[PDB]
RNA sequence: UACCUGGUUGAUCCUGCCAGUAGCAUAUGCUUGUCUCAAAGAUUAAGCCAUGCAUGUCUAAGUACGCACGGCCGGUACAGUGAAACUGCGAAUGGCUCAUUAAAUCAGUUAUGGUUCCUUUGGUCGCUCGACUUGGAUAACUGUGGUAAUUCUAGAGCUAAUACAUGCCGACGGGCGCUGACCCCCUUCGCGGGGGGGAUGCGUGCAUUUAUCAGUGGUGACUCUAGAUAACCUCGGGCCGAUCGCACGCCCGGCGGCGACGACCCAUUCGAACGUCUGCCCUAUCAACUUUCGAUGGUAGUCGCCGUGCCUACCAUGGUGACCACGGGUGACGGGGAAUCAGGGUUCGAUUCCGGAGAGGGAGCCUGAGAAACGGCUACCACAUCCAAGGAAGGCAGCAGGCGC
RNA sequence: AGCGUAUAUUAAAGUUGCUGCAGUUAAAAAGCUCGUAGUUGGAUCUUGGGAGCGGCCGUCCCCUGCUCGGCGCCGGCCCGAAGCGUUUACUUUGAAAAAAUUAGAGUGUUCAAAGCAGGCCGCCUGGAUACCGCAGCUAGGAAUAAUGGAAUAGGACCGCGG
């Protein structure tokens, strides 16, 4: 059907080639997964060797990595707002590969507070009220104390990243096709690739 | 001066993100006796296609060719000249056949006239096949 | 060709099996196996063409299915099983056992064993290998796969194994001043000690062989195979010895004893 | 065996062709006793086909309550042979023809460090920390039917599984990694300090997708292989045996060997696939060709088993050519080879071996490890069979054979 | 036990000529010079030495350096290994090259075309070998023919500041 083929097309002088056999299967080729952003909706597609491939044609959940301090949570992917390649798959939001998406931030945000002892995002006067908060940011042993005070010290977040936090919503690019494992999995973008990327969309924006 | 392409140009095996408190480079000898470059450690360009600084194996054929033209985006066509031998006749024939070779912005200034060393990858472009891998300079060429 | 081919036409089978061509169109395509096709001796040809003990490939078929013929020290009830390089063949009912080591012309010799010999074989490691928790693994010129073998055998050298077990016994390492028989090319059967190993990266290594009366000859590594370390031979070899002589001295050799014989 | 003879003239010496001369292989004419080998609807029509055959298959070992045959004491299920049917596998090989096709096919030479692989052979399969055997359908069978018709099949009642689903228990007590109550110790009179034990909780195996860290074995070279940490796990769903046959055993209702079958992953065998370098007949009354609907490159995707303008989007102005490109012709499938030969050569190669392509002409797909399959299905174009006129069924360039040529 | 005919094609055909044809008058030299591809291009750079043995003669061997062991000898001399050494054609060697056919060794298919069999009173034996252009791989040779080095000295080597 769909041909994926080199004798189809001219030589590299120009000249016609007239096909010495006609479609094969192997020369096989399928219509594009065009992955939306909704609830999760995966159809399986069987391939030679009889081995499968997942058509991810609706995703909403993503295994994303905040690199910088192996931080990888399931989030919820909200929306997508650039990519490289074309812009009707802005418009039409598919996700694609190397694509940038927003996550939820609140995963990161739980494990930083859980982890530094230190708030995040939480604006200046935050009602702190439920107070589990405050169990998770005070009350410890002596020896444990140290340890925490220890690791707080290099807690210090580059002020692109504690914006997008505390707006609520985080940078991430897929480094996984979706359309053939299925999966939006990626990394959240920092430092000179965030730098790049956020001049890119407002740039784009005007 | 790099990252002129919309999607951010980086060697996608370095992570230039480690918290803290210069950018590193990956490359590799790519055996058979050829001397990785300084150009290739010291650049700060970025090449998928470069045989020290991005994702090519030399494997197969190792050939030299002249260059001949240098009018398209990293890449160069080069002129194999050889002498076929017609049987009946006890005497040859000049033949040539030139290729699209793909030109790392590694080897910074070579010119039309430079003798190359090209060693056979996967399948580059539609045309492109091989990489250019040390420049000879053309019959003196000092000035 | 839509899939894998099944017929192997008679003029197409490998040339060291010496079929008539006026016998059938066909000859016995090997079934797949540990050793290639071209290079394998089939079961069928073996019993029937070389021993003559069977004369159709229906009265091997009634052998080979009273559980007889014992390859490697397993039963093997398939006519057309591909019996290789160093194989191992023991009849039980007849008391008799061949290893398939080669002729010192490009084709096997019937070699007929001892009992005690009859036990082990000589693999030559094909590729070294760490599984998957930091597990050593080898892989034989026979597709035996020997996982935690000794820390010192390396892509080239032979490893005795026992074929009851299938254990690593002792190991001859690769090296300059080792017997090796030639298991591929023009010089097929030859046995001599290594002089030399030329390394060309990219391209197939050459190894230069001596042979015992001072005929100096080069193949390609890959067709080479350490039999012994110095001149001891750890397997017993086929009269001749592997020295291929000249064409002038087989014929002196013929009619000798023929006018001997009178 | 490196060969020449007749014919322009009144006669001569030349150029030069015509005609002889010997193979060869298609047809043909006349003649034809023995014996051994042996080509044979290729050229024209890859034109059209009546008829019949050419692909099926069961072991001790998946499922037998067909009396269709059957051994005796049967009352503790099945003795044993075995049609049918379900399941499994094969039908992608073999055979036929040469219409296509001129760097295409194909031949030698190398690459997969850029992939997929039924079967075989060998590894793996208490590595995972959380039931002495589960479930509801269907066939053969029994019975009730349809239309003129075919390997069409609707309806009812009965019953199986290695079909189709669903799922424990084990080994199993812990181990490792974070978390961390709390605890005791030695020093500073004292804070602080140094290391020790450790409750509760969460995580764990291989494969799969992503991110980061370190540098057991290997290569000419890995972004290789192993290892470490933080998560994931497609409901159209990876594995972690609800299987079958012979031998029957070893102590107080205890207690295990040969095999068959099956399986995620690994290598191996059989390949396949797309690439590398060099190589093809005639033609200039074919000198310029290719491109904003891919032509040559760059970046990021899409798709595919994978590398790639293969295809999207945005950029760049490139690629080929007198060393013959682009176009056209072939009574062109390529090669191993064949005829003829002093030495060079010329011509042939549809034809039994290897490789390719096709099944009336194009196109599209199901199933499967492997098919763009045609002794598979679905359309249209050409032809064409049977019609109770509503419909049903086609594919000889398989083996025979018929018309046409 | 075959011979005649028709047609495609090979030798004859030195009547397609690379080996190997002709061009004043038999068929044939552009009217004439210029000119880019193509084809072809003068001479010149290692001669000459050490020593062996047969009858002044004939052939055999000896001609660039900079890290790990024993023939050992006393950090050294020697031999070896892993590396290095203007490119290219040429030539010789080695590897790798499916069978069948062809050439070709063995063997009384009764001979022969073939065939891969057979032979000796259980035994003994074959099933060889060559050939396979061109391109690619590998190791010797260095005549012949291309190509490179210092000339704005940005030359080689040797050392000192760095």
């Amino acid at each position: 059907g769909i041909s994926r083929d080199n004798w189809h097309k001219r030589r590299k002088t120009g000249g016609k080639r007239k096909p010495y056999h006609k479609k094969r299967k192997y020369e096989l080729g399928r219509p594009a997964a065009n992955t939306k952003i909704g609830p999760r909706r995966i159809h399986t597609v069987r391939v030679r060797g009889g081995n499968k491939k997942y058509r991810a044609l609706r995703l909403d959940v993503g295994n994303f990595s905040w690199g910088s301090e192996c931080c990888t949570r399931k989030t919820r992917i909200i929306d997508v707002v650039y990519n490289a390649s074309n812009n009707e798959l802005v418009r039409t939001k598919t996700l694609v590969k190397n694509c940038i998406v927003l996550i939820d931030s609140t995963p990161y945000r739980q494990w930083y507070e859980s982890h530094y002892a230190l708030p995040l995002g939480r604006k200046k006067g935050a009602k702190l009220t439920p107070e589990e908060e405050e169990i998770l940011n005070k009350k410890r042993s002596k020896k444990i104390q140290k340890k925490y005070d220890e690791r707080k010290k290099n807690a210090k977040i580059s002020s692109l990243l504690e914006e997008q936090f505390q707006q609520g919503k985080l940078l991430a690019c897929i480094a996984s096709r979706p359309g053939q494992c299925g999966r939006a999995d990626g990394y959240v973008l920092e430092g000179k690739e965030l730098e790049f990327y956020l001049r890119k969309i407002k740039a784009r924006k005007g | 001066d790099i990252q002129t392409e919309r999607a951010y140009q980086k060697q996608p095996t370095i992570f230039q993100n480690k918290k803290r408190v210069k950018l590193p480079r990956y490359y590799k000898n790519i055996g058979l006796g050829f001397k990785t470059p300084k150009e290739a450690i010291e650049g700060t360009y970025i090449d998928k296609k470069c045989p020290f600084t991005g994702n090519v194996s030399i494997r197969g054929r190792i050939l030299s060719g002249v260059v001949t033209k240098m009018k398209m985006q990293r890449t160069i066509v080069i002129r194999r000249d050889y002498l076929h031998y017609i049987r009946k006749y006890n005497r040859f024939e000049k033949r040539h056949k030139n290729m699209s070779v793909h030109l790392s912005p590694c080897f910074r200034d070579v010119q039309i006239g430079d003798i190359v060393t090209v060693g056979e990858c996967r399948p580059l472009s539609k045309t492109v096949r091989f990489n250019v891998l040390k420049v000879t300079k053309a019959a003196g060429t000092k000035k | 060709a839509r899939g894998p081919k099944k017929h192997l036409k008679r003029v197409a089978a490998p040339k060291h099996w010496m079929l008539d061509k006026l016998t059938g169109v066909f000859a016995p395509r090997p079934s797949t196996g540990p050793h290639k096709l071209r290079e394998c001796l089939p079961l069928i040809i073996f019993l029937r063409n070389k021993l003559k003990y069977a004369l159709t490939g229906d009265e091997v078929k009634k052998i080979c299915m009273q559980r007889f013929i014992k390859i490697d020290g397993k039963v093997r009830a398939d006519i057309t099983y591909p019996a290789g390089f160093m194989d191992v063949i023991s009849i039980d009912k007849t008391g008799e056992n061949f290893r398939l080591i080669y002729d010192t012309k490009g084709r096997f010799a019937v070699h007929r064993i001892t009992p005690e010999e009859a036990k082990y074989k000589l693999c030559k490691v094909r590729k070294i290998f760490v599984g998957t928790k930091g597990i050593p693994h080898l892989v034989t010129h026979d597709a035996r796969t020997i996982r935690y073998p000794d820390p010192l055998i390396k892509v080239n050298d032979t490893i005795q194994i026992d074929l009851e077990t299938g254990k690593i016994t002792d190991f001859i390492k690769f090296d300059t001043g080792n017997l090796c028989m030639v298991t591929g090319g023009a010089n097929l059967g030859r046995i001599g000690v290594i002089t030399n190993r030329e390394r060309h990266p990219g391209s197939f290594d050459v190894v230069h062989v001596k042979d015992a009366n001072g005929n100096s000859f080069a193949t390609r590594l890959s067709n080479i195979f350490v039999i012994g370390k110095g001149n001891k031979p750890w397997i017993s070899l086929p009269r001749g010895k592997g020295i291929r002589l000249t064409i002038a001295e087989e014929r002196d050799k013929r009619l000798a004893a023929k006018q001997s014989s009178g």
